[PDB]
Order: C-alpha cells, then structure tokens, then sequence
C-alpha cells in the first residue's frame, strides 16, 4: 500500500522498503517499491532531496530511491510503518530521479 | 474516476500481468538487491 | 542517455528498452529504463496513457512502464533510436503509475 | 542551468552512493524478472 514501509523476505542488504506505487494502480502481484538502508550508513554529503531520511520510531533511514525496483508480493512481509506524512519529500524524490529539477 | 479508472482498467491490467508472468519480468530480472 | 532506445544485450522476451532516468541523475553503472514490447503482443484493453505505444522502424511497441527495471551498463546496447519527440506521454505513463495521474 | 549546477553540486554524493550499493547489494539487481 502507498507510502507503507514493509520488510523485504529475502537474503539481502535491504531489509525494508517503501511502497510508492499508486493505490489506484493495481499491478497484480507486484508492487515499485524503494528499499531503507540504515541512515548511518551514508553521510550527509548524500542528497536529501533525492534520498529522503525518514525516520521509523527512534531509527532513522535512508530512501535509496536509486535503488528502486518493482518486487513480487511474496517477498513483501509484515508493515512496520507508515510514511504517508513524507508523500512531499517522496514524491519530490522520485520526480528528481525521472525529470530533474 | 480514480475509483473508475481502476475499474476500468481492471481487465487491461491483469494481461499485462499475464502477459509479464508469461513472458517473463524485467524486474525479478535486473534487480540486484 | 534519457529517451534513447537502446538494445538489451541480455537473453530475454524483451529485445529494446528506453532510458527514462534523468540526465542530471548520475547512478554509475545503472540507468532506469523501461521495456519495450511488440504492439500486437497486448490487446487495446490496455491503457495507452499508462502503457504508451511508440514506433521504431518497421515495428511497433508497447512501453512496459510497470516493468521497468534499473540495469547495469553491461546489458545496455547501442542507441537504435529516440524517442525525445515523445517526452510527454512517456512522462505522463510514469507519473500516473505513482501518482493518481 | 540550475540543472547543471544541481548535478556539481550532488556529484559528490552519488559517487558515495555508488560505492554503497557495492558493498552492499544492489535492490534492482536481486529483482529485475526480464
């Protein structure tokens, strides 16, 4: 669901990600979503327009919009937050990527 | 209408999933992580 | 390069795709694209403001808008064509996917 | 262009980027289905 962050059901890097796909939307089985990486793990040299920090309780994450990538609905697990209050910076995120400033 | 539109689009959406799932998805595909 | 078709070095259904990642947005190694499939392939019960339908030859083709994927550079081929002319409708499909649209 | 000097500006940061997925893993990679 659009703007719910989930946890990635699989061996990897990532273990969370941000659905950011419409609601309206329904690709059946598959959802674009752009995967957290601990915020720590990169500086503040990093963009923030383009790589948002979000933060899931007192933890905070970066949005490695980059790194976004459509996944099958058996790789998405339990919902540990809702960001829908970062739809701006998100959807400023993405359109970065796709069109620039 | 965006209820509408996905109303609409529920038929269309479901062979570009089929089609993809027989076919084969350039995601699963690429992807790295 | 954003809006260039170029070929898919790797085995697969789909022979072309198009980079629509922005060119300011500098991800080494990577560029996001979309896929590219024959027209025919797809009935006309499919959305052509989400999955726009371009020509490039002798053929036309479908844009996989909710297939698109990043690749590495080594599966990106050479440029076969551009499809700059239709900025707008390959914004419009992406926009929509993740926002109403 | 303040689009040329938006891409000066953030060159640094993509580059660390970069380095990161390395590392790391790259999301795309593990899920591309084409």
């Amino acid at each position: 669901m659009q703007f719910k962050v989930y946890t990635y059901k699989r061996e990897s890097r990532y273990r969370l990600f941000v659905d950011v796909q419409s609601d309206i939307i329904d690709t059946p089985g598959r959802r674009m979503v752009i995967p957290l990486a601990s915020a720590r793990l990169l500086s503040d040299k990093v963009s923030r327009e383009l790589y948002p920090v979000v933060h899931i309780g007192d933890e905070s994450w970066r949005m490695m919009t980059t790194d976004m990538a459509s996944v099958p609905v058996s790789v998405i697990g339990e919902e540990v937050a809702d960001l829908s209050h970062r739809e701006n910076d998100i959807k400023n995120a993405i359109n970065l990527m796709f069109w620039g400033i | 209408r965006a209820e509408r539109w996905k109303a609409e689009n529920q038929e269309g959406m479901a062979e570009v999933a089929r089609f993809i799932e027989m076919n084969g998805s350039f995601a699963d595909e690429n992807r790295d992580w």
